[PDB]
């Protein structure tokens, strides 16, 4: 790979009438996803991070969103970032906003970080945009060396052991996270247990314990359950991302647990805001918010 | 160490982001 070409031309479209296309060559794409895949698997699948760092929520495929968060986070390295996963589908341009996600992972390996959401799954993403615009714009071959690279992302992350990081939620499965540790890569998502939980699974304020989730996969969890789960682990916070909030950010059981979604104005539908949480060395979290203008 | 927060939120407008 000569990535620093890669990144100068996923970026040279910064302040061009947002829509326009940066068109890799399908041999670089494949390598950034060869490579990435190779960093990936070689780092835990349960990430240990430290403090400062930028974590972000969904971009589902929104390139231009993306670049303004860079611009106000600061372009890596500036900023260490951890993505919270869900980088393709409903979006209008999941191929670049994947491509600059991975080539800084390449880049930067140490400073920039991505765990797995339940669009990086092919089951899901074939139906939901990304296969349909890699058939347009590459080929089937293509998405399936995506869908490779996907299988290898990890899935949860904790900074400076206390704050648990990953998509979804928690697992009514989950005892200790050696259990995360054992999960080998590659791997699909199942339709069901710890995995899938994980990357699917959700906070709701009207069940106590678990529950059924409405969207026909995995569980709700109540406040208490989080509470459980922070004082056994010896944790502060969940920070999660897979729901669309009004401010971008939106806190769970007194602040025991916050959802972060990074895509503003979602799908063009939702009015909502996309946001940022900054930690600093001390832990202490603030949050940028992108509020969708006319 | 322990997590806290800081109260105030920075806020951005992103003009185009409504009817994209
Ligand atoms: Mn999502
Ligand atoms: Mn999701």
């Amino acid at each position: 790979l000569n990535i620093d070409s890669i990144i100068q031309r996923l970026l040279e479209v910064r302040g061009s009438k947002p829509g326009k296309n940066v068109q890799l060559q399908e041999n670089e794409i494949r390598g950034l996803c060869l490579k990435s895949r190779e960093i990936f698997l070689s780092q835990p699948i349960l990430l240990e991070l430290e403090a400062p760092l930028k974590i972000c929520g969904d971009i589902h495929g929104q390139y231009y969103d993306l670049l303004r968060l860079f611009e106000y986070g600061g372009f890596p390295p500036e900023s260490n970032y951890l993505f919270l996963g869900d980088y393709v589908d409903r979006g209008k341009q999941s191929l670049e906003t994947i491509c600059l996600l991975l080539a800084y992972k390449i880049k930067y390996p140490e400073n920039f970080f991505l765990l797995r959401g339940n669009h990086e799954c092919a089951s899901i993403n074939r139906i939901y945009g990304f296969y349909d615009e890699c058939k347009r714009r590459y080929n089937i071959k293509l998405w399936k060396t995506f869908t490779d690279c996907f299988n290898c992302l990890p899935i949860a992350a904790i900074v400076d052991e206390k704050i648990f990081c990953c998509h979804g939620g928690l697992s009514p499965d989950l005892q200790s996270m050696e259990q995360i540790r054992r999960i080998m890569r590659p791997t699909d998502v199942p339709d069901q247990g710890l995995l899938c939980d994980l990357l699917w699974s959700d906070p709701d304020k009207d069940v106590l314990g678990w529950g059924e989730n409405d969207r026909g996969v995995s569980f709700t969890f109540g406040a208490e359950v989080v509470a459980k789960f922070l004082h056994k682990h010896d944790l502060d916070l969940i920070c999660r991302a897979h729901q669309v909030v009004e401010d971008g950010y939106e806190f769970f059981a007194k602040r025991q647990l916050v959802t972060l979604f990074s895509a503003p104005n979602y799908c063009g539908e939702f009015d909502n805001a996309g946001a940022m949480m900054s930690v600093d060395e001390t832990l202490m979290c603030s949050f940028q918010i992108l509020k969708p203008a006319e | 160490k322990k997590v806290t927060f800081l109260e105030e939120v920075t806020e951005y407008y992103i003009s185009g982001d409504e009817d994209r």
